[PDB]
């Protein structure tokens, strides 16, 4: 790991030939390996098998979540990747599954193989795989749903004319998913009473975020590891959590005593 | 329930079993005799047969009906094998075409029993071995055979376990095979390159791993049948002869008896100063009546095995050149085999290259196993994945369409600062791969640099130009590589925070 080069000139052009087999060589390989056992499989095995359907994306509203690795999926929404960015976390189970049989046959490796695709929609499919058991356990998508940045509504802008009621309107809805506390006071309208303010702002500022960070760990506990290593991991992931728990609380909190002066 | 599938290991001097626990682990088989790896040794007195270190025991009072070395025999006539190697064993004759040996039974009756006989009632107790330790009954096993065995060798190991009753499904090479389980036990934070060293007693195996992304492949191997324990042995015969010739004026090798015990002693004298910096030799009745009493330390023992030793460092060095690399390019080299607990062995071996190799030996704090035992723990490896295969599914997997992968001969990679080449995809890599490099400390504008690499003896030198990139006023960013079935390169470079990404297509 070294340094770059960090020139100025900026250029984005392939100036070269196309690439050619030339430097590509072809002898075979022993079948050894558990990764023998999978890239073999691709091409042996490929196994793969309405009001709430009108809710779905008809197409794929990321198209450069197509070419995303599989092995880089972390930072890859599921929720266009599933269709369903237009809901996203309040689709129910029933509606994921049903999402999920719409898009195993729209993008079948044997139908891109039958349509010509090349393999790299077929690692988008390893994002769809992983996707279901993501969304259907209780806490993996809730720990998804706990770093959904796209579904984050930021407040708007400051020194703009605009409704009150209006544009920190959506807003607050964006954290009440995150409220552990039920019923969910509203913000009302003009006409609200001082009592009801009193019951809203005292919501806001005692207010209960499940919101945890455990999507976030770059650092995952192998099982290859020894005793001390998966203990090491965990302080290490344990401190992202807290610090981004803190930081969006007192962005929370920053949250709570602009919508007092606005 | 299927039958449960074990892993084999053929060696000329020691046989091994592995076999994959319930709860998922590898578990070595021992015999009865409770020693791991059985000798591939047997001895007939009478009626009666033995195997293992017990068979090697009537080596030097019965050398006429025990045999020995007999996997260098197999599958091919006897004008192309050498008979002086089974010369302290039991003669090796002509029978049908194929290499013969003649025994002793009982009564003095002569019987006449092919190699092929051989394999075949050698894997009859390596079953019986198994299957007693297991508890359930035993019919297939993957086999690791060295790479230079060919086809019709594989198909008599096939058809010599089935006049028993075994089905070998599988045909793996050792450097392959060895190598797996040393992959699981430790995986590699880092595609690399890999030299698995078999130093057996009678033969020397090496061979070139490239570690591509869990694909295991040969860039070279080598073998040399002359180079092995046997002659650390006969140097330590020659030696325990000129302290006895000066002591007690006697000659002990002109006397077979007494050279055989001699060799059968010191053969023991190769394990015991692997772990001890000394050891002790007491025979009675050596030659013309005499007892021998000495004590041989580890310096005085690698004084003599000096010459041996480097030839040992040289034969790494040839499967280097074979392949064109350079010990500098190399990551690991990898050892198995009885030779290679032997503390010297593993000492030579970073005096002769970079420090930047890291030797994989008994030695080794970090990545240590048993070089005896190693080879047949990735062949039960091999055997619990394709334990859930019929040999339908398995046979087209073995298919040459699907066995076959390109690979890219001439690497590819980034640009330095300096102008040096820093390779993202290395050299002898598959495709469809995709790599992630994380510049999380680039900040500003920066050019991003694809070029392909060659190598020389190292420093990489730049070389063709693929694409060219650019981002401006980045704040971290991710460097990516991909390459799909087609050949095609394709190369994203993206913001690590704002998600600016750029995309080149070549």
């Amino acid at each position: 790991m070294f340094s770059l080069p960090t020139l100025t000139s900026d250029i984005t052009v392939e100036v070269n030939s196309s690439a050619t087999k030339t430097p590509f060589v072809r002898r075979p390989v022993e079948p050894v390996g558990k990764f023998f056992l999978q890239h073999a499989q691709r091409t042996l095995r490929n196994h793969t098998w309405d009001p709430d359907e009108l809710l779905f994306d008809t197409e794929l509203a990321d198209e450069d979540l197509l070419t995303h690795d599989a092995r880089d999926w972390k930072t890859a929404d599921l929720y266009a990747a599933m269709g369903l960015s237009k809901l996203r976390f309040r689709a129910t189970e029933s509606q994921i599954i049903k999402a999920h049989r719409k898009q195993v046959v729209k993008y079948h490796p044997d139908k891109q193989s039958a349509a010509g695709g090349s393999l790299d929609q077929d690692g988008f499919f390893k994002i769809i795989q992983k996707a279901f058991e993501t969304l259907t356990d209780s806490n993996k998508r809730a720990q998804y749903d706990s770093c959904d940045f796209v579904a984050d509504v930021p407040p708007p802008k400051k020194g703009t004319d605009y409704d009150f009621y209006e544009a920190w309107g959506p807003v607050f809805e964006a954290e009440a998913r995150f409220s552990k506390k039920t019923p969910i006071p509203s913000l009302g309208n003009k006409d609200s009473s001082k009592k009801e303010v009193e019951q809203f702002y005292a919501f806001w500022h005692r207010f209960d975020s499940w919101r945890t960070f455990e999507f976030l760990d770059e650092d995952v506990p192998d099982d290859s590891s020894n005793r001390d290593h998966k203990r090491y991991i965990e302080r290490k992931n344990k401190a992202a959590r807290d610090k981004k728990k803190t930081a969006d609380n007192a962005r929370l909190v920053k949250l709570v005593e602009r919508a007092v002066s606005e | 329930m299927s039958s449960p599938v074990i892993g084999i290991t053929f060696g000329n001097t020691s046989s091994s079993i592995a076999y994959i626990n319930p709860k998922n682990d590898v578990d070595v088989i021992a015999n009865p005799d409770g020693e791991r790896a059985i000798p591939s040794a047997l001895s007939y007195v009478g009626e009666d047969e033995y195997h293992g270190g017990q068979a090697l025991q009537q080596l030097i009072r019965n050398p006429k009906n025990t045999i020995i070395n007999f996997r260098d025999f197999i599958g091919l006539p006897f004008d192309k094998c050498d008979v002086s190697k089974c010369a302290n064993g039991a003669p090796a004759v002509e029978v049908d075409g194929k290499v013969g040996f003649v025994i002793s039974r009982g009564e003095g009756k002569e019987e006449k029993l092919t190699v092929d006989e051989v394999v075949s009632r050698h894997l009859n107790r390596l079953k019986l071995a198994a299957e007693d330790y297991i508890g359930s009954a035993v019919k297939e096993a993957v086999l690791t055979v060295p790479t230079n065995f060919s086809e019709e060798q594989k198909t008599a190991l096939k058809a010599s376990a089935a006049k028993i009753g075994l089905q070998i499904v599988q045909f793996i090479n050792e450097p392959s095979a060895a190598l797996l389980a040393h992959a699981e036990q430790f995986p590699f934070e880092k595609d690399v390159n890999v030299v698995v060293a078999d130093f057996g007693g009678i033969r020397s195996d090496a061979a070139v791993i490239a570690v591509r992304n869990g694909i295991f492949t040969i860039l070279a191997t080598a073998h040399d049948l002359s180079l092995g324990g046997d002659n650390l042995d006969t140097e330590l015969v020659e030696y325990f002869a000129s302290e006895f010739q000066k002591k007690y004026q006697a000659n002990p090798r002109k006397n077979a008896r007494s050279l055989a015990k001699l060799k059968a002693n010191s053969s023991i004298t190769k394990k015991t100063l692997s772990n001890a910096t000394s050891a002790t030799i007491s025979i009675d009745s050596l030659a013309d009546g005499f007892d021998y009493h000495a004590s041989i330390n580890r310096m005085r023992y690698e004084l003599v095995a000096n010459k041996v030793f480097a030839q040992f460092s040289s034969f790494v060095d040839s499967v280097i050149a074979k392949a064109e690399l350079d010990p500098l390019d190399i990551d690991a080299v990898l050892l198995t085999g009885g030779v290679s607990f032997t503390p010297k062995l593993t000492t030579n071996l970073e005096y002769t290259l970079p420090e930047s190799v890291e030797i994989l030996g008994p030695q080794n704090k970090n990545a240590s196993n048993n070089p005896n035992e190693l080879a047949a723990s990735g062949a039960a490896l091999q055997a619990r994945l394709i334990s859930d295969y019929d040999a339908d599914e398995l046979a087209e997997a073995l298919q040459p369409v699907i066995v076959n992968t390109p690979h890219l001969k001439k690497p590819i990679g980034l640009i330095g600062a300096k102008g040096e080449f820093h390779p993202v995809l290395l050299a002898e890599t598959s495709f469809p791969v995709q790599k992630k490099l994380t510049l999380k400390q680039a900040k500003g504008d920066f050019l991003i640099g694809v070029y392909e690499g060659d190598h020389h003896i190292k420093l990489y030198t730049l070389g063709t130009k693929l694409m060219e990139l650019g981002i401006k006023n980045a704040n971290g960013v991710e460097i990516i590589f991909n390459i799909n079935k087609d050949g095609a390169l394709r190369v994203t470079a993206r913001d690590l925070k704002t998600g600016n990404a750029v995309k080149g297509e070549l």
